[PDB]
């Protein structure tokens, strides 16, 4: 039971980091009037 | 003379204000389908066609922006990328962009009114204020200013938020 | 002219002199965020809150830079880079940058005039002086000067200091 509560752990916090990475990256544009994504950045990161 | 009524003419209804327990704390405006407005000013804008909106705040930037409702698309700002020397215009007065920096005569510009934009010669908003650091007779400006890709704020030291 | 008209009322608060017990022996000038001044003048600037900061100095250059306070940003003078044919301000008359070298007439500019900016027509800062040689009827500046990204020393040959 401990090491399976540690691995969900584990596995929650680096999607946790890899959400918050990806939000940082993909923000700014978000804030940008005229927010012209690069597709490529898009593809990667799942962008609108 | 002109400008000042052009410059007026385009915020007449590009404006909303976010009051706060019905008083005025700072305002919002709309641009390229952006409602954008610092994101430190608290209150809530009057317009509940505006109220039921979900924001990306961002901490970073201090700057909140959503998406505008079709509906009022057509009363929306335009926008500029680019800062040549020269002047500027702006609700309170006039600024200028001596050296990267907004510069207005002190005294004019107080807090409570930071949401609002500054506009250029053509009568496009170029940047949204967010404070101002008060030093001599020039009151040096905190702004959030777009680059032609990202959007960039601009502090000096020692500035304060209005 | 106008020329010398308009450098004398922005070099009268762009200088700040200092004091060696009492006695005039430089000159500091606020320029673009910084405060600086030459490394081989001595004693206090006479300025109540210049007086302490932490300058840093470089031998190398005879320079001594700080950081402005943020409450007198606004009485700070203007910088630029380029520097093309043609003549320039002076505080003790005018000069004329030919050939790589700041030329002025002998007998013009005394010890003791060390720090003085030297102005274009626009009143943009370009230079500084450092000293003095004696080349038949005229002199030529030991100055210290800038480029786009670092600040550069020119010297003549058999220079005095000033």
């Amino acid at each position: 039971v401990g090491m399976s509560l540690l691995a969900l752990i584990s596995i929650f916090a680096s999607c946790y980091m890899l959400v918050a990475a990806r939000s940082k990256c993909l923000t700014p544009y978000a804030l940008t009037p005229g927010a012209a994504v690069p597709w490529t950045l898009g593809i990667l990161c799942c962008a609108p | 003379g002109k400008r000042e009524r052009m410059c007026m003419k385009i915020e007449n209804d590009c404006i909303f204000e976010v009051k706060h327990e019905g008083k005025v704390t700072g305002y919002a405006c709309l641009v390229g389908d952006k409602v954008m407005k610092p994101a430190h000013v608290k209150g809530v804008i009057d317009n509940a066609d505006l109220a039921k909106l979900a924001f990306k705040k961002s901490s970073k930037y201090d700057l909140e922006c959503a998406q505008i409702p079709v509906h009022m698309r057509s009363d929306a700002s335009k926008y500029t990328h680019e800062k040549p020397e020269g002047h500027y215009n702006w609700h309170h007065g006039a600024v200028q962009y001596s050296g990267g920096r907004f510069t207005i005569p002190t005294g004019a510009g107080k807090p409570g009114d930071s949401g609002r934009p500054i506009f250029d010669n053509k009568g496009r908003v170029v940047a949204i204020v967010l404070g101002g650091a008060n030093e001599g007779s020039r009151t040096a400006l905190s702004v959030v200013t777009w680059n032609k890709d990202m959007v960039t704020r601009v502090t000096p030291e020692g500035s304060e938020e209005w």
